[PDB]
RNA sequence: AAUAGAUCCGUAACUUCGGGAAAAGGAUUGGCUCUGAGGACAUUAAUGUUAACUCAGAACUGAAACGGACAAGGGGA
RNA sequence: AACCUGGUUGAUCUUGCCAGUAGUCAUAUGCUUGUCUCAAAGAUUAAGCCAUGCAAGUGAAAGUAUAUAUAUAUAUAUGUAGAAACUGCGAACGGCUCAUUAAAACAGUUAUAGUCUACUUGACAUUUAUAAGGAUAACUACGGAAAAGCUGUAGCUAAUACUUGCAUUAUCCUUUUGGAUAAGUAUUUGUUAGAAGGAAUUAUAACAAAGAAGUAACACGUAAAGUGUGUAUCAAUCGAGUUUCUGACCUAUCAGCUUUUGAUGUUAGGGUAUUGGCCUAACAUGGCUAUGACGGGUAACGGGGAAUUAGAGUUCGAUUCCGGAGAGGGAGCCUGA
RNA sequence: UUCAAAGAAUCAUUCUUUUUAAAAUCCGAUUUUGUUACUUUGAGUAAAUUAGAGUGUUCAAAGCAAACAGUUAAAGCAUUGUGUUUGAAUACUAUAGCAUGGAAUAACAAAAUUGAACAAGCU
RNA sequence: AAAAACCGUAAAUCCUAUCUUUUAAAGGAAGGAGAAGUCGUAACAAGGUUUCCGUAGGUGAACCUGCGGAAGGAUCAU
């Protein structure tokens, strides 16, 4: 009930029956939910449970799709200054980041996330917290100056 | 051969300069089988040596549960989870199950405790029954294609009915 | 094909080697050493335009074939060895041994040094790395791989190094009165006791130093050398004793005369 | 004489926008071991009686060749 | 130096452009040229073709030395040298050109806790010995063609070319001191514990299995014990590959593009020095887009930089240096870090 | 959506300093109290080139040197002689990134189809 | 060691489809310029029929006509 693909999960680093799941705290002032604590999934490429370490760039994002699987698209809006004019501008682009099965996310919140290895060929960039926001219309069409 | 040539991730083309380095490398695959212990050496760059395993019959196996190794040899190749003509051809990968020998641990837990560290672990009677058949699976986790050698563990508990449901609802 | 390039030219040698225009367009290219090519100079414009002894290349070459040139007590005969930030040469026959140091200019400079104070040598060890057997090594700013440390020493503490035998002497910590120099800031030259230090959240510590005449500048904590502590330098600073007079009343001194 | 059935793909000029069109032009179908998937009948989310021909990929195979006979457009400017 | 003048009219004031003006390290060219300093120079087009000659070699204490020559007391011991050749390193540096190149290269800013790293430096290592075995050049002797920076057999020798192989240490108990216990480095697999960093499945320690490549069968001679060469590992060195975040010219008479031929992602596996659809199998239908995707063009290598500037800005940047590319066009490969 | 008041110094002004609700922190008093843009300072800010320092290549284009007494010696210093002083700095190296002071101006959230804080008791 | 088969990288050539750049091209229809040429009066005055727009038709040409508009009109006005 915990796996369901044509293979098996077994959450390496973990240790199985000697002791005295697994978990990871990924330092930059930041703590492990009670989702990741006590929760059944079982990835190899989440920041708190799989291989992969957080190092590089922490940004803050804005969720584009979630209907894509564990995977989520990150918008960051900003202005552009245009020094012939002296004038911002509005330019973005999308950054896909993978989102650990630990989080709720709706199409609409804020997310934070830190960079890790090469995940996939564009997808290096991992969740760590859902900021709930809740909003109206089309995801796209919203300015956030983060 | 790695890393270009593919399609931009908006799907436009990315046409190509940068005619191939040789960095980038990306020898042939070696498919490993069944046979006389023979292996082949590949030099990597730096001078590496990579211990590249063309065909294998014998290995290190461990018992997690014991926290033990020892030599024995594979006999068959039953499932990997990658595709199903791999396993079909006889090759062994780093996730791949094959037929372990059971005569070996049986001696081995004869000689340490006996009967038919941290020891008297009840171990389990699916697996005690596989040992008295004599025929015992187990899961190889080593790379052949690069380390040369198959090394694997011996599959249990919840994994075990795992890896046994899906081939005997079934057929 | 693309290896590893064997060529500097004279434009892109580094500011405080000092290459000029005209003299050629290849600068001397400090071989493989212990330290970086960037922050060392090599025995070849030390002794040819700091030292001003010779007077070409083929000359440098004929003086160091003969072992009358030895660091850290130590004969080295690589014409393009990097010397480091601050060590110990000495020449033989002469019976005078050169140290080097910073300028409030922010160079390197060869420094009269005594033959008890060229006995003691310092090293800023980068970090702490522990093999088999549970033994500690310090690897320091000199390329020097320093085995079993005093356990008290830690990963920016620096060591008093004795160059004869290779063993450590004494520890100097980073406390606020731990007197230090500037090695690769901007603000290079300038010594200081240090104010404070401030902590950042994973980026490169930038901390404040206090300087002799009341300055306090900043300066990354990669880029800072311990040198003693507040009691006294415990190496001899060079004439301008490392305080950064102005640059506005730098001119008025030299009007004077 | 040349293919010509069927399935899948692809289909220009021109046009009265309806067509052109089966345009043109490709691939498969052979042989077998396979496999899998898509209705009516009953019990307090599930397990039993009973009636399709449509797809798919791995094999190997057989004299690198197959709508095997019959039957069945030559196209284009 | 934040500047204007002539030209529409019978005459006037405007808009408006043309012409005038000066700069160009921006090129060509006409006329002329007494000096000196200083010095651009086949980029524009043909990254078209090349006759010819050169442009990468190397031995001063230290690999091999009966080709040979010479000097010290007497066939004697040393030498000083040394053609050729074996061996080692380099030739992957440098020099040139800018075809290609439009989120590519580059630049600034990050990571590599996802990697490799020659020479050098510092530390340091594990499972016949008064010194072991072959394999061969140059060379002698016969030639071939017109020839290659061409070559066959017969015979020989070496070396730091190739190949085998000569202890010992640590820990526990009386407690300086006697016994006993044990012996694999990287690397790989399974089970635990775990000074720092920001986060380790870290360093490291323990258990059970494998496990290469070594720890000198080598050469020179400085204190009134030394050095070169070579070897397992760690760190820097000289760097390189991937890599985050930001930045680009014109074009909509390019609006929807990518996806069976990987397109977007998961799993699993191969492959790489390492992560990664880099590749393969299964699975899912995703991904980018008027904030301009996908296309097209550039007489586009990019950057700091150049001209021009009161400030704005405009144009250029093949070309001293940095990064990328290529060696008539693609593609493949050994060697070697 | 936090106003304002009081005190030292140049010329008649200007300039500086101190506090004035509420929540945790120190036994009458010790002290932090949204995000971003923006804005202030810094650290990495290759060299050449740019402006610029100092320096009389005959001046200059230059370049990064040179100067000082010395018909031949004086001092400085070393317990016989040993030259000395020096210079090659500075700003810039985006607009993107790191840290950072920040009252204004801008946006964002929290704000009652009910949402709180405190106190007592329960698990 | 020659040699063969297999996946793999893949030069080079050919089929179809598409994109990009010149031109041969018989010929056609234009435009612009030069030029005392021919015919007509179209506009400029109420240009002798006020001028102009859009649309439609006719005409050798400028032009003519109808429909509905404008004054940039020849009327700012019982």
């Amino acid at each position: 009930d915990v796996q369901h693909e044509r293979a098996y999960q077994k959450q390496e680093g973990a240790s199985f029956f000697n002791s005295k799941r697994y978990w990871k705290k990924v330092g930059l002032g930041f703590a492990t939910p009670k989702e990741a604590k006590e929760g059944v999934y079982v990835d190899k490429k989440c920041p708190f449970t799989g291989n992969v370490s957080i190092r590089g760039r922490i940004l803050k994002g804005m969720v584009i799709s979630n209907k894509m699987k564990r995977t989520i698209i990150i918008r960051r809006n900003y202005l552009h200054y245009v020094k012939k004019y002296n004038r911002f501008e509005k330019r973005h682009k999308n950054i896909p980041c993978h989102c650990s099965p630990c989080f709720d996310v709706k199409e609409g919140d804020i997310v934070t996330v830190g960079q890790c290895r090469p995940l996939s060929k564009t997808v290096r960039f991992n969740v760590l917290h859902v900021e709930k926001h809740q909003i109206f219309g089309s995801a796209r069409k919203q300015f956030v100056l983060f | 051969r790695d890393g270009r040539h593919k399609l931009r991730l908006t799907g436009g083309k990315k046409k190509i300069h940068k005619k191939k380095r040789k960095y980038e490398l990306g020898r042939p695959p070696s498919n490993t089988k069944l046979g006389s212990r023979q292996v082949h050496v590949v030099r990597g760059r730096g001078r590496n040596y990579k211990y590249r395993a063309i065909k294998l019959d014998s290995g290190s196996f461990s018992w997690p549960t014991f926290g033990i190794s020892k030599n024995t040899r594979i006999i068959d190749v039953v499932y990997n989870a990658s595709n199903n003509e791999l396993v079909r051809t006889k090759t062994l990968v780093k996730n791949c199950i094959v037929v372990i020998d059971s005569h070996p641990f049986t001696t081995w837990y004869e000689n340490t405790f006996g009967t038919t560290i941290g020891k008297s672990k009840n171990i389990d009677p699916l697996l005690l029954e596989q040992f008295k058949q004599g025929r015992v699976l187990a899961c190889i986790s080593s790379r052949p294609g690069q380390c040369g050698k198959a090394d694997g563990y011996i599959i249990e508990g919840d994994e075990l009915l795992f890896y046994k449901r899906k081939m005997d609802k079934r057929n | 094909g693309k290896g590893i390039k064997k060529h500097l030219k004279r434009v892109n040698a580094p500011s405080h080697w000092m290459l000029n225009k005209m003299g050629g367009q290849y600068a001397p290219k400090t071989s493989s050493g212990p330290h970086k090519l960037l922050e060392s100079i090599p025995l070849v414009i030390l002794l040819r335009n700091r030292l001003k002894y010779a007077l070409t290349f083929d000359e440098v070459k004929m003086i160091l074939i003969q072992k009358i040139v030895k660091v850290d007590n130590k004969v080295r005969t690589d014409c393009t060895f990097p010397v480091g930030l601050m060590d110990v040469i000495h020449i033989t026959k002469s019976n005078e041994y050169f140290r080097l140091l910073y300028d409030i200019k922010g160079r390197f400079v060869p420094h009269r040094i005594t033959n008890e104070e060229s006995k003691y040598k310092l090293c800023k060890v980068k970090k702490i790395l522990l093999r088999k057997g549970r033994l500690s090594i310090a690897v320091t700013h000199d390329g020097r791989s320093i085995p079993y440390i005093h356990p008290d020493v830690k990963v920016n503490d620096t060591v008093r190094l004795d160059l004869e035998t290779g063993k450590v002497l004494e520890h100097l910590k980073f406390q606020v009165g731990s007197l230090v120099m500037v090695t690769a800031g901007h603000s290079v030259g300038r010594v200081g006791v240090i104010s404070s230090i401030d902590k950042n959240m994973g980026t490169y510590d930038i901390i404040h130093v206090k300087d002799s005449r009341n300055k306090v500048f900043a300066t990354r904590l990669s880029n800072v050398f311990v040198i003693g502590d507040n009691t006294k330098p415990y190496i001899s600073l060079p004439r301008e004793k490392g305080i950064k007079l102005d640059i506005i009343e730098e001119r008025r001194n030299r009007l004077k005369a």
